[PDB]
């Protein structure tokens, strides 16, 4: 029972922006309309750790488990983002597909 | 596709909503069946089967 | 404008729900009165010209459904409402409904509790219908009606009012015999039917070794 | 509130060390109850002290349906007296007891949800089977069912005692929800 | 990890001359370059036939799937703990699947486990309480009957507007909350008395029958729970009017004590009466009885002439020993056979 | 195959229906045929044709 998150900016030196954070957005889907280049990830998304361990009937330490995974934007040439849509499957699971 | 029951056209999912929620477009096959259950035999109407 | 029952809008598809309704009281009224009485295939062979003496092969097989299917075909149709069939905590668990006692009944009651102390077996088939489990919590819902009129019963050491004696008898007219020995006499003729089999079970085992020793010799 | 908690009901059993036929000590009494295919055992009722003698095949007894703890006592002996008329040793010797019960009346309305949400990694319960909520308490490891309506039942306990010291503990954690 | 000259401890994959390389940015000297891309029987056997049994009741319940796998965690350990020998493999997943629906806060509610079984409900229930004090589940989430709702609607057959017949609804039950309706009773109780009342104020569709369809709860107990909420307080401004937007508290009365108005320092430790003083009270004689003795219980005894008078109607009732005896003739039978 | 496991018990014979273990079997015709269009090869049996 545990999800994954689309926590984001972390900041620097009285700046949230950092050179690969110029377009993550406050809700970790990176913004519609602004220009990527390579790095600049886009989604950020994050896993726990303990993807395969037995589930200890108790509540004593999930506080700080989310190793990061994002997404990077590759390519010879700087792009641009469409549009960023989210909605649900059939059995309900969280659905990001942006389209570049 | 339609019910016996009700008799409306049908209540669906248009497909445009669905080829971007990576579902099927899908209706259901509604059959109608009589057995025996018991002290006697009893048919019912509108059974899903897929 | 009340919250039970006000007509008053569209209200679609409700018919399905009413005759269910009307039907689920016609049903439990039925149950009264199973209540209201009760209280009151070898083989077959032809001879032909050509083969005489000759059996049938399909006789020889059975097919094990044309029997069940006569029944099948007259048992009554009925068409099933899917809102016949609800279902809530009160199902698929044991215990009914008691019939409410009445007061013809307790003077066989109180009388069966006057002459013995409380004995549960014998006085259930006194109410021939009635089974050993409800008739042992009538002794127990009593203590907190009346208790002081069973209080008198167990002062009552003594043989009551002579006219139990009818009772005692009526109780003993049923299938007429004396149980003290009745029990005894065919008992002894199961033991004797064992022993007869007995005497079957071991001269067919000495017959068998008798028989086989001569196959042994040749 | 300086109430009482009233006790219910005990059980006590005692060995026997004779054996014990059936058929010589149940068809010659008043409290008859012998049925072999529906229980392999006797039960003796006497409303005076209205408690309930059961007995077993192997020569065993139990007692159960009194009041007080002397209430027992009186008629284990009476239930053994039955057992004189026959000739048989009776030999009873421990009078033990591991099972006394007890209903109080607090009488005021509580929460119940929030000391299930407060005190929940230890006592729990659920409506939809039962609609009391059952506590646990390790410290003389006893349980509890508590209601709605300020009434408290207390069974579990071996010792008359061990009620009593559980029974003004768990008052504190009870009276923590005013419904503010 | 640490640099072989400076012994850096942060490493930065840099991707953009299709090398990626390994190298820190203290000093910069590469890491590694060339990268390398991976392009018992019967304890098996009887958790497989276990695996397609939670297969089996998650299809026919619209199970998510998260929760079957996950769900297969509780009975791997339960079966570790000695708890499956001897009761029902089609109870014992039946209890386990259920853990894993309130833990993850579904709509699904017990019962609908116990119908297609066609057992009763109490029945699995009972090893569900059995179970959940053995291996000590203690954090469970509370049955919000909230949930239950909006799940409701989309079989309850209404109108279009299905939206605004579930927020009235929800404003009931938050009103339904804070007042003393639900505490002790059901959750699918009030939970189906609620959307009744929201129901019949906009459409009629409302038969005391097909809710009772939905929620699987009969009608005369529903029947109580909406005079349970008539007079109680401030509900006579909300039987005929009264637009829904009413924010009080009122006054608090559970029923369960105002039937119990229809029926009329701290403690020292030697205070109560102890035990050991009736302990005292009869001489406890191991062998003797003879001091507790009377008058009534000494003649509680047979009456003599009308033994074999009893034993006859004992002895008329009775067959139980009879194939007994013939069995147990039979035990002596089949040693010679 | 599931009837006859359930019919095997003799206290379980007069009033229970069979209805109600349907929707176990019932998506096996569903995926079956979703992953008959997804891949296309088609596992057959009555010609044992790949
Ligand atoms: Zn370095």
């Amino acid at each position: 029972h545990t999800q994954d998150i689309i926590g984001g900016m972390r900041v620097d030196e009285n700046g949230d922006p950092i050179w690969q954070h110029q377009s993550l957005g406050p809700d970790g889907l990176g913004e519609v309309g602004m220009k990527v280049q390579s790095g600049q990830i886009y989604i950020n998304k994050s896993v726990p750790t303990n993807s395969a361990d037995a589930p200890n009937p108790n509540n004593v330490n999930v506080q700080t488990q989310y190793r990061e995974a994002p997404v990077i934007y590759r390519g010879p040439e700087p792009s641009h983002i469409d549009q960023v849509m989210m909605s649900v499957s059939d059995n309900d699971q969280a659905l990001i597909k942006v389209l570049l | 596709g339609k019910k016996s029951s009700s008799s409306t056209k049908d209540y669906l999912t248009p497909p445009h909503e669905c080829r971007l929620r990576d579902m099927t477009y899908s209706a259901p096959i509604y059959v109608d069946i009589e057995y025996t259950r018991g002290r006697n035999i009893i048919m019912h109407k509108d059974v899903e089967i897929g | 404008c009340k919250p039970n029952f006000p007509i008053g809008q569209i209200s679609e598809n409700f018919e399905k729900s009413k005759m269910a309704k009307k039907a689920k009281l016609e049903k439990r009224r039925h149950l009264r009165e199973l209540r209201m009485r009760a209280r009151q295939t070898a083989i077959q062979l032809k001879l032909n010209p050509d083969g005489t003496m000759a059996i049938d092969e399909e006789t020889m097989v059975v097919d094990r459904h044309k029997n069940a299917s006569i029944e099948n075909e007259y048992k009554e149709k009925v068409d099933e409402n899917p809102f016949a069939n609800l279902y809530n905590y009160g199902s698929y668990g044991r215990g009914s409904y008691t019939d409410p006692w009445t007061v013809e009944e307790m003077i066989k009651f109180y009388k069966a509790l006057s002459m013995w102390g409380t004995d549960f077996n014998l006085i259930s088939q006194l109410y021939p219908y009635r089974s050993r489990k409800q008739v042992k919590a009538k002794f127990v819902n009593e203590e907190k009606k009346r208790p002081i009129l069973i209080e008198l019963a167990l002062r009552s050491k003594l043989p009551p009012n002579f006219d139990e004696y009818c009772c005692e008898i009526k109780k003993n007219i049923g299938t007429v015999a004396d149980f003290n020995e009745k029990l005894i006499e065919l008992q002894n003729e199961h033991k004797h039917h064992m022993k007869e089999i007995e005497e079957a079970k071991n001269t067919a085992k000495e017959e068998d070794q008798t028989a086989q020793r001569l196959n042994d010799a040749n | 509130s300086g109430i009482v908690p009233t006790l219910q009901n005990i059980v006590a059993t005692v060995t026997l060390g004779c054996r014990l036929d059936l058929k010589t000590v149940a068809l010659h009494a008043r409290n008859a109850e012998y049925n072999p295919k529906r229980f392999a055992a006797v039960i003796m009722r006497i409303r005076e002290p209205k408690t309930t003698a059961l007995i077993f095949a192997s020569g065993k007894m139990v007692v159960t349906g009194a009041k007080s703890e002397d209430d027992s006592k009186l008629a284990s002996r009476k239930y053994a007296r039955i057992i004189q008329k026959i000739g048989f040793a009776a030999k009873f010797t421990d009078f033990k007891i591991q099972n006394i019960v007890g209903s109080c009346d607090v009488k005021f309305p509580i929460r119940l949800e929030g000391l299930a949400f407060s005190h929940g990694t230890f006592s729990s319960y659920e409506p939809e089977l039962f609609p009391g909520l059952i506590y646990r308490m390790v410290k003389p490891k006893i349980v509890l069912l508590i209601f709605v309506s300020g009434k408290i039942v207390l069974t579990g306990a071996k010792q008359r005692e061990e009620i009593y010291q559980a029974f003004e503990a768990i008052y504190p954690v009870l009276s923590e929800f005013r419904k503010m | 990890p640490v640099c072989k000259n400076c012994h850096g401890t942060e490493f930065e994959r840099d991707l953009s001359n299709a090398n990626n390389d390994l190298v820190c940015k203290a000093c910069g000297v590469v890491s590694e370059d060339n990268p390398i891309v991976s392009e018992l029987e019967s304890r098996e056997a009887t958790l497989n036939n276990a695996r397609r049994k939670l297969r089996a009741v998650s299809y026919a319940l619209h199970i998510p799937e998260y929760i079957t796998d996950a769900a297969f965690q509780w009975y791997k350990l339960a079966l570790a703990n000695n708890f499956v020998q001897g009761r029902r493999s089609q109870n014992v997943i039946a209890s386990c699947l259920y853990v894993a629906c309130r833990k993850e806060k579904t709509h699904h509610m017990l019962i609908d486990f116990s119908s297609r079984l066609q057992v009763s409900v109490y029945s699995i229930g009972a090893t569900f309480l059995k179970m959940v004090k053995k291996l000590h589940i203690t954090e469970l989430p509370l049955a919000d009957p909230s949930l239950f709702i909006q799940h409701f609607a989309e079989k309850l057959d209404l109108a279009d507007k299905k939206i605004k017949v579930v927020k009235d609804a929800v404003k009931l039950a938050q009103r339904m909350s804070k007042d003393w309706m639900f505490e002790g009773r059901r959750p699918a109780g009030i939970a189906g008395a609620c959307i009744l009342l929201a129901c019949r104020m906009n459409n009629l569709r409302r038969t005391h029958t097909e809710i009772v369809a939905v929620s699987h709860v009969a009608e005369e107990t529903l029947q109580q729970r909406l005079n349970e909420f008539k007079n109680t307080k401030a509900a006579k401004l909300s039987v005929q009017k009264f637009r829904e937007n009413d924010v009080e508290d009122g006054e608090a009365r559970p029923p369960s004590f105002v039937k119990n108005r229809k029926k009329e320092c701290p403690r020292n430790l030697h205070l109560l009466p102890t035990t050991d003083t009736y302990l005292s009270k009869v001489s406890d004689d191991p062998d003797n009885l003879e001091d507790v003795d009377d008058e009534e219980l000494n003649a509680h005894l047979l009456n003599e002439e009308a033994s074999k008078l009893k034993e006859r109607i004992w002895i008329g009732l009775n067959a139980d020993f009879l194939l007994e005896q013939e069995s147990k003739r039979l035990k002596q039978e089949a040693d010679i056979a | 195959l599931s009837i006859d496991k359930v019919l095997k018990k003799p206290n379980r014979a007069m009033e229970y229906d069979a209805l109600l273990s349907i929707n176990v079997h019932s998506n096996n015709i569903t995926s079956g045929l979703n992953r008959a269009i997804s891949t296309g090869n088609w596992s057959l049996k009555r010609f044992k044709m790949e």
